[PDB]
């Protein structure tokens, strides 16, 4: 899993 | 009303968008002064602001706003919503394939999962306005993520992010732990870190339970983790900014152009390399004593240092500015700006035809830029382009870069305008070549929603 | 025999390929000493060497070789052959579409057009050998073009080129005019220039008639033009090199990496920019008296200067080395080198293959085939030996060739690359075990990259 | 209430979505019976339906809805909005670069320009519902464009379109002229036409004034033009469908596969061609009396005719079905369907989520949410259920959505797709085990593709 | 001299290139007649021709020609040379990475490996001429592979190929086994098969030891395998042709254009499909009784059968012809053609200048196409292009398609020329519009090496 | 200018 | 390993 | 027309 997404992922 | 609605109300009553952004940030970190925060805390220390006013952020976002969002908006898993779990030292993601229907999302929630909603600004008008205003005083895009965590649980593993984080506690309580950068290289890190484990962490520089209204700031590179306990959930919105907006990224753009300029303007950069430098330079010749090697190294340094004299810093600044215009979220106008801009022109369709048509600008019309951070004048290949943000989508890069060309006969007045904000300049006094030019620019800008008039235009 | 056939016959007797390159260049500019040329003339002044021997280059190239090339090989107009004419101050190309047949090529020539054949090294073996040897002492790719101009005419308009040029007069005579760079910017120009007119030029720093055997050298950026007169043709070969091999090109590769390493190892390059630098930085904000602007400027200059410390010079060095190896023409072997390499092994066919089974031993004494055929470079996390032996005489026709070197052989691989031309006993390589010394040696040898003191025997 | 609000309120009370589609089309062309329309009028003749009721379409769309759309939504000139003017026999577009703000849009309108808003279904929910329902009975995508023309003017030049058009007069009046196809080739034209002049047209087969409530239908290939007169504006919505849904398009996909299967299963298609067919076949050899030419021709005709046997009709059928599903607008749910689907589950938020945990059981009675939302197609070696529930109201904004169906569920998946709208007890699915019946049901239900007779309870 | 050199000598002495190709093929399968072979054997039966003359192919290729080839030419493993082994039912390839030096190749050979050299025509001038001539009578590209197998071994597993194979035994002996197609689908197979094992094969339809000079032909789809024994090696060259030159490949190009034409010229193809055909057509509705389904099926067949009437067979033929021109190997001229073509023009460079310049064609000049299979007139987008093969490389597709445009005012004479071969047509009698046209075409063709004159051109 | 846009493309 | 190569492989 | 072609490109 990822952490904070300044820009929303693909 | 609530502190948030009271300050928002105030912003409407302020002319300058620059002052507006400065005023909102002051509210965000109150009672501490922005000037102290920027010269001493920003990028240097973790900061906790105990508000002692649970209603501080009321009207910003709630679990209800999210509930109605998943139901009314098209929220997609993996793209907008992420369900995360952190158990026994391992991070897991149980993202189902598809739309995030309330039934599925809340189901995960009941299962102990945390929900992360990327860029709520794309749906919440209040979050958009909040961020749309703050970006102006950051000079960098202001995004956000919303985190919802169930009672007695932790959805994320300890980690650090690549941005400056402002954690606004909106509902519930949550035990936070912020750590100082572990090593020199991790200080103000460029990229986000992987998921760490407690064994990879030292002692917390700040450990505390956040309550609604509090603000917790920490720089990129500071490891952090949070968990709920004692049977209460938590909801918070993390405002991030300053992603890859360092000196390095600026130099990254400079160098290429600088070396190209230096080669075109100075023969020392055009001289040929030694015919046999490959005999003493290379990984296999690292362990050498050859003085030609030290001379090669000295020559490189000398040339590199010169480069500064050929650096097109202004061009790169314009390009960064331009990229920030593309990145920015569309502006939120005040009632005044609206009423004085093409957006608020009285012309509409009423009975069987359009009413109040024929609004024209004259040489007497006093005008000024709709706002101070909506446009930028950039030079590209002998051409002048006015890039603006008014046509940007609330969805990052959903729309391509918008601009209009400015001819040399107007560049002068265009400059003045961008520098006069918020002072009113009469169209007739615009420094151009002809009255046709003064009305031309003014009319073109006005009609594009980039300009406002001292008084509402009448037929 | 002619000077050329004699110096070539002399090269075939020289052990080191480095010394062989040095000797041929020494010959090409004789009686002028290489040391003086490179120290005072290279890239600085136009040089005319009057050999006073019209047989000097005999054997290298001739118009007869051109006729055979157009006839027996697939010379393509536009790509290989160019027919140009210069008349009334204007340059013009008259290339027909298709193959360059003699009947067409000579028809243009009789029509007063000049012929330019690009890269004869791909067709002529003598030129190839010439360039293959000289590239080693140039540290850079050596190309060539053959120019043939009919009597009483000029094929090219005044121009300068983007490389160091060495004009060898092969046949006939030609009136050359060479000009010093007009402006500071044109000195050692990075790119070739457009065609100029007589009025774009000043007075020549060098004007002369070249006769067979003479050599004319001039740096990139020197405008030059030539014409045939007195009813005689001209044939010369222009040897060129040093295309984009400047300190700038070097920097061009070092910087991206420099800021990349700095940003990773120094926080000062990771500090956020000012929140409002856009207010005082930018074209419109050029005349701003904002004291913050000059501070921004100063910091940018201090950061750049620091980048020298983080510069991965050796890495880029190896990269340019790898590119030169891919760029290099294949090596020309001396009889001795062939006889002692895999190329010379007596294993042939007589209803069965004869003289087969030879193999290296720890007693075998070896060393690299030549000194400019291979380079060891680390790309990523592994080591690779890039070589030139499998390259085509046609530029980049083949792809970059290499073979992976394991850490257990890196040391031995390095030694061999540096100990040339001193033979080393395979049993004396730095490798950990015996199998590793034999494997490397065998692998290198089979690739045609190594030679032995005595021919392999079974 | 108006006919529209009443028929919509009537649809919300109809169980089957198929019958719902049938009823709305029955309404759209009333009093004319659908059976007659499709049998004698569809694709054959222009049809004018004088409703004699100016409130018929009230609620669907209006100029006020347009004003709000331009104001509250991001209508982009060029892409969403088009401003056209027709003057002196010439068509012209006057689209400014940027966003379509009311002040700009109404300025063009007052300037005598006509406005055309493309795909209002992406912005207006009423239009969407209208098209979402009609697409089901069309078996093809239903699009729409809104046209607004100011008094005393014409925005478009005479032309024909590449789709079946249904013109709904919303407000005002307009003078329409419809022409029968001019030439055999223009009948049911495949592509839209260019702008014509008055002299490219003959006499109209239909000329009339449309008033609010009337409907004008005409086939693709029928040239038509309209203008406003007598000082009044016009607003109509042109519903269109059937773009490239011809037998030819079908063949276009079947043939490649047909010869592909034939070549694999019949040697006659694998026999080598003649060694010298190039001597008698070819443009130049058109008039050849070579009896071998006609033999070649005859064989080609016999082989083609055979291809029908190998045609994988069902496969292409499924492919076009999959494309229609990707093309489809998302379904509009009736209160009942919502209440019985995952969309209606009472699971909400009140510091904790309430009414959560409902799950399907073998006793649960289920059936597909609607009949035109899903399709089972086999691509490669596996099965996939393509659905429309997650599509955007914006054409192809989202990507083709599907979920893999395992062989143990194929039978049950098929049954559900065909047994609509008859409820089936999950415990009665064709699957091998109980877990497979519950898994499918649960999976489908959670995807918003299935509904239950009674609301799920925990 | 040898039979091969005697027939080659004869070819030089024949005018028509068409006769030349026919004469060479007759020699290849002698004593059996080409007419019998083509109407009864070609693509139907395996054929063995016991020559009883070991010198038949002398001068074509040898192990020495290969030895000197690996040494003098740049033969690359995997690209030009393949070392294969077949042991205990398993096929293996021991291809080293790089140039195939004699030391490595022969080493593999000693190790029991077979060598396969792809397209020897790219290096051997004799193989090129052989194939360059045979392609003309095949109307399809003629490639070849050379196989060298060591004593007591088998380098390849049983398999079938996708072409018509002519195995010419050049040295040594080899035990061959050819099998008839196993199943209907394998008859005249489109693609090559994988490596089979003895267990996958039936009884051989033909099992025999080939001796130098023999010819063994078998169609695509016939499984075959070969091995050496009794301490002698084998060398053979396999001439292949007819790769994907079937009716199917022709229909493959036809259909698309036919359906496009039918739609543009017939309304029945432009009518819309049923609104509800998806209710009864599809994989899930396969098991149905609905009569609309049978009507749909009948409609499809009917439409498909019509398609033949709209098939642009001529256009496709030209395109295939064109592709065959691109595929073809460059022509090998006779001494006569050469001496009468631009290739043999006396103009050269002798003392210090070119000699014999000024050869011009007149209206009296009698000419005809250099050869019958070097060019093709093709129509593309209202344009006429004369594609030719003279500029082709001996390396497949090394050069892109070569053509020259022909204007409508010359298309008439251009047609005549392509049909007059080998008859001599005087330039003055070319059917054009003006003398400028007649000389124009003739001069353009001549200078391109596509034309020859009755007599050598003189100043 | 264009005509009926069954599918908005630009 | 492969079989006969009518055209030489990549 | 072009000048010296250190590398034949076309
Ligand atoms: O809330 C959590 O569990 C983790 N939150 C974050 O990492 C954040 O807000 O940046
Ligand atoms: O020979 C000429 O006319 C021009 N020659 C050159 O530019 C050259 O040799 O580089
Ligand atoms: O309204 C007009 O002027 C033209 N209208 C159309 O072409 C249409 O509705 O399809
Ligand atoms: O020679 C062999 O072992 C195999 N030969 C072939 O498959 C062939 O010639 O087509
Ligand atoms: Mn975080
Ligand atoms: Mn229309
Ligand atoms: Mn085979
Ligand atoms: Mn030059």
């Amino acid at each position: 899993g990822g952490n904070h997404q300044h820009i929303c992922k693909p | 009303m609530s502190p948030l609605r009271r300050v928002l109300a105030e912003l409407n009553r302020i002319p300058s968008s620059r002052r507006r952004a400065a005023r909102l940030f002051e509210w965000l970190i109150a009672p501490m002064p922005p000037d102290h925060f920027y010269r001493r805390l920003w990028e240097r220390e973790a900061v906790l602001v105990r508000r002692q006013d649970h209603t501080y952020y009321q009207g910003l976002f709630s679990t209800a706003d999210l509930d109605s969002m998943l139901r009314n908006e098209e929220v997609q898993f993996g793209q907008h919503l992420d369900a995360a779990r952190y158990i026994n030292g391992r991070r897991e993601t149980l993202n189902p394939p598809g739309r995030a229907l309330p039934a599925a999302a809340w189901s995960l929630y009941q299962a102990g999962c945390s929900l992360r909603l990327c860029s709520p600004q794309a749906f919440s008008t209040t979050v958009w306005q909040f961020l749309a205003v703050l970006q102006e005083q950051f000079g960098s895009m202001a995004g956000s993520n919303v985190y919802l965590t169930p009672p007695n649980s932790q959805g994320f593993a300890p980690h650090y992010d690549d941005i400056e984080a402002f954690v606004l506690q909106l509902e519930g309580r949550k035990l936070w732990r912020v750590y100082r950068p572990r090593a020199p290289t991790e200080e103000l890190a460029l990229t986000s870190s992987p998921n760490f484990s407690q064994d990879d962490l030292g002692e917390p520089v700040l450990q505390t339970v956040l309550e609604p209204g509090d603000l917790l700031y920490f720089p990129r590179g500071f490891i952090h983790q949070a968990e709920c306990q004692d049977g209460v959930h938590s909801l918070h919105l993390t405002l991030s900014t300053y992603q890859r907006n360092t000196w390095g990224d600026f130099l990254e753009a400079i160098l290429p152009l600088a070396v190209q300029a230096a080669m075109e303007e100075n023969v020392e950069f055009r001289r040929g390399l030694p015919r046999d430098f490959m005999d003493y330079m290379g990984a296999q010749h690292s362990d050498s004593k050859d003085p030609r090697r030290t001379a090669f190294m000295e020559k490189v340094r000398v040339l590199v240092a010169r480069l500064g004299h050929f650096a097109p810093v202004d061009a790169v600044a314009d390009q960064r500015a331009k990229d920030f215009i593309h990145d920015s979220l569309p502006p939120v106008l005040t009632d005044r700006e609206r009423a004085l801009s093409v957006y608020g022109l009285p012309i509409r369709w009423e009975a069987g035809e359009p009413v109040n048509v024929g609004a024209q600008l004259t040489t007497e019309t006093e005008v000024h830029m709709l706002q101070d951070g909506i446009a930028r004048l950039v030079g590209e290949g002998g051409h002048l382009f006015l890039y603006y943000t008014v046509e940007n989508s609330r969805v990052y890069h959903l729309e391509e870069p918008k601009c209009l060309e400015i001819y040399p006969q107007q560049a002068d007045a265009m400059e003045l305008l961008l520098g006069s904000y918020p002072e009113f300049v009469r169209v007739g006094d615009l420094p151009c070549d002809s009255v046709e030019d003064q009305l031309s620019l003014a009319t073109t800008l006005y009609d594009k929603g980039l300009l406002l008039t001292k008084m509402p235009l009448a037929l």
